[PDB]
């Protein structure tokens, strides 16, 4: 009705809103979440970023809701990503890296049985992203398959215009130089695989290692049960309620055997979901006669620096 | 026609504020810190030709370091900042310019600049100590400032006219 090429130009300054949008959004967030990492000690910023992330996804929705052939779904960011989903299920010292792909971190959503409705996925599965580092690449690889964006929206939409979606990307990437654990802390009932690793000492000195060792993680939402290690084995994926962000470890042995000695270099847990990886440094015997003669040594968890950026 | 200029520096050497020098010819003397990346863009008019610049504005701090090589990617011109009046800001200045050439290849135009010249207040480098540097790897060179708006339309008049165009 009286708008043929008037809609045209009506949705240009629409996409350009949505720009200056997500601008200002993320500039927000990342001075709010720099000014928390200034001062505090222990909250008040921390509701602000449940909010924060809150308004960041409706932003999100609305960007993918611009010029398309709507759904059924409630959620156009969970359809969009199930789409690619589904087109991909047709078209078929150190430890081992995980798999970096936004599948797989839908895959983790996608296995949280309280979650219900399209938004809430894809409000979970924006926020561990963003814990992870990875919303703008998830946002980029998911925008790479053109035929697919293409097959769902117009020609005016924001996706679909390439100069502002760089931009928007582009943005996206400052959420990669804080620490979130939006998805960590709020989903503190779930089920998180921690993949632990032991690292002995290599040195010839002594004798094979005869005892029984013993470990036991603790984080921020809780600890695990004293978890007991199989003679020979350095390192096992153990499954347990979200213990947040690991803080200490404990490891020992019951002296049992001839030579009960044990030199750990380190030990390494990491959140498979996550990918979060804390170093938990020894450097002590473990047994009686060597060094304090302690038994059990308790370690101090570092989450190491996220890499890399290739 | 679109042409991409990448600016880089230290935190607080003086790259926004050259940005606004050019964009509404004016200078803010308070510190505004830059977020990540800011995009801009404005159409410099010149007798020869005219095409509009695709302005992008990288962040000096730390924090968002291991982000600037993705903002050179696929960058035509590269517009490197450093304070004269800080010895550290103009000591890591070629560690940029060597990422540069690193992302980008041999095409892509660079060019120094030692920004705050307009005062000489705690000066400890001086357009000597530049221009040799600048005249070891192929990267072009020019003082300015932005308090001063010391010929900022220099930078930009044969930073745009010293490349392919149309
Ligand atoms: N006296 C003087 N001050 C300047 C000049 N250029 C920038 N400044 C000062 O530097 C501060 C702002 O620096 P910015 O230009 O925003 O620094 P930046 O390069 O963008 O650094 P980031 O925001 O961290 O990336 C202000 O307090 C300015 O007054 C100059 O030419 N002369
Ligand atoms: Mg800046």
């Amino acid at each position: 009705n009286l708008s043929p090429s008037v809609i045209a130009q009506t949705n240009w300054k629409f996409v350009e809103g949505l720009l200056k949008e997500c601008r200002n959004k993320t500039k927000r967030m990342l001075v709010e979440k720099m000014g928390r990492e200034a001062v505090e000690l222990g909250n008040i910023t921390g509701v602000e970023e449940n909010t924060l992330i809150a308004s960041l996804c409706d932003l999100l929705e609305r960007i993918w809701s611009h010029g398309l052939q709507v759904k059924q779904g409630k959620s156009a960011l969970w359809s969009h990503l199930l789409h690619y989903q589904e087109n991909r299920q047709r078209k078929l010292a150190v430890m081992s890296p995980l798999r970096i792909s936004l599948i797989q971190d839908m895959r983790h959503i996608q296995n949280i049985g309280e979650i219900k409705t399209d938004v809430g996925k894809a409000r979970a599965w924006v926020r561990l992203s963003m814990e992870k580092k990875l919303l703008s690449r998830h946002l980029k690889q998911l925008l790479s398959d053109h035929e697919l964006t293409k097959k769902l929206y117009k020609r005016y939409a924001f996706l679909r215009c390439d100069d502002e979606k760089e931009q928007f990307l582009y943005h996206l990437l400052s959420f990669n130089a804080v620490d979130y654990f939006c998805f960590t802390n709020v989903f503190t009932t779930i089920l998180i695989p921690y993949h632990i690793l032991i690292v002995p000492s290599k040195k010839l000195g002594g004798s094979m290692f005869t005892a029984n060792p013993w470990i036991c993680i603790s984080g921020e939402l809780g600890e695990t049960q004293i978890l007991q290690i199989p003679r020979n084995v350095l390192e096992m994926t153990f499954e347990c309620q979200n213990l947040g962000k690991l803080t200490t470890v404990q490891i020992g042995h019951d002296n049992s055997g001839l030579y009960a000695k044990w030199l750990v270099e380190c030990v390494m847990v990491r959140n498979e979901v996550t990918g979060h990886t804390y170093k938990f440094p020894c450097g002590r015997w473990l047994g009686k006669g060597m060094d304090d003669g302690s038994l059990e040594r308790v370690l101090v968890g570092e989450l190491l620096t996220s890499l890399p950026e290739v | 026609r679109k042409f991409k200029l990448v600016f880089l520096g230290e935190q607080s050497v003086g790259k926004t504020s050259l940005i606004t020098r050019f964009m509404y010819d004016s200078f803010d003397n308070t510190y505004q810190a830059t977020i990540g990346i800011d995009f801009l863009s404005k159409t410099m008019y010149l007798e020869d030709r005219t095409v509009r610049l695709q302005l992008w504005d990288t962040a000096g701090l730390e924090r968002f370091r291991s982000l600037i090589p993705s903002y050179i990617r696929d960058s035509t011109v590269a517009v490197v900042v450093y304070d004269i009046t800080n010895v550290n800001s103009f000591q890591q200045t070629t560690k940029w310019i060597d990422d540069v050439r690193t992302e980008r290849g041999s095409d892509v135009i660079i060019m120094l600049v030692g920004n705050k010249t307009d005062l000489a207040d705690k000066r400890q480098v001086s357009i000597e100590e530049g221009e040799r540097k600048a005249k070891e790897l192929n990267v072009m060179f020019i003082e300015t400032s932005a308090k001063a708006g010391y010929n900022v339309k220099q930078l930009f008049r044969r930073v745009a006219a010293a490349l392919p165009g149309m």
